[PDB]
């Protein structure tokens, strides 16, 4: 889960990180 | 070997006070009009020639990101980062540091 | 109503799962 | 009652490690060249028609999931699951599961 | 000071229970066939005017909101708030009121 | 730092905003 917790983590910071057109 | 969320996030405060000394580096020796240096969360940008696409290779510190791959700004020619066409935040493109993108 | 941590959780899952074109 | 964040992963890892055991029980009992069981976090995929989509009920053990829907992959002539068209990650419609879709 | 995340829990328990309160008042004493208030998991949408868009400004207890933005909904003519064309859930439009939108 | 709670403006986001993006 911890692998998982990290990548969640990945994820958000992604989120907050790529901004250009989805 | 595999990296928790508390061990990422040190690493990412590493990366970071290493990145507020190069902005102070840099602001203690100005020259030209170029895309300054900042933190976005993930990684510290550099000098941005204006006018040009800034390619930084995806950070080594960051263990879910391809390490072979490259992330992407925007420097116009005002030494500006530009912003996302129609929204308020900086460009930038992540999608080969990840595989959910 | 602390299904929206169970629930937030669906979400990274949703993301890491649903790979097909939005 | 109302499961937990807790409770779900458990459910999962049981999930998990019953996939593990169906994909070692068809490594030794292999046959033509269908689609292999896998295991994606969420559910264990059977084995695939190659040719045909794979239409899987959206797993009891997930809470949040519409149990009267299904998941879908793309199983090829070739006996390997179809990745998404422009990218390099398995192919897999769980819009009917959640309601975010 | 700067607001951690259960003290935002905190906050929405005590916004949800003044929807509650506020949705009960209303059902107490109805009148005509408006769009009902209820509880999004964010912020308490109030009375809707039956086919007209309802404006409420970005609850001010959600710190990391714009809160000289609007969130929107739909109230259509039989005073049911309207649904997301092409799926099952409320249509609401809260792009004001966060950076990432 | 306090991108717990801004994660969770995030996910709140998700449940939320649900025009076509
Ligand atoms: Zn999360």
């Amino acid at each position: 889960y911890q692998d998982l917790r990290r990548r969640f983590f990945x994820h958000h910071l992604x989120a907050e990180x790529h901004t250009a057109e989805i | 070997d595999v990296m928790t969320k508390e061990e990422q996030i040190f690493l990412l405060h590493r990366a970071q006070a290493q990145c507020e000394k190069r902005l102070k580096e840099v602001l203690q020796r100005p020259a030209g009009r170029p895309c300054l240096p900042e933190w976005d969360h993930i990684l510290c940008w550099p000098l941005g020639a204006p006018g040009e696409v800034v390619a930084v290779p995806c950070p080594d510190y960051i263990y879910d990101f391809n390490h072979k791959g490259h992330a992407y700004r925007r420097c116009d020619r005002n030494g500006s980062w530009e912003l996302v066409p129609g929204h308020n935040r900086t460009w930038a493109n992540y999608s080969e540091c990840v595989k959910f993108l």
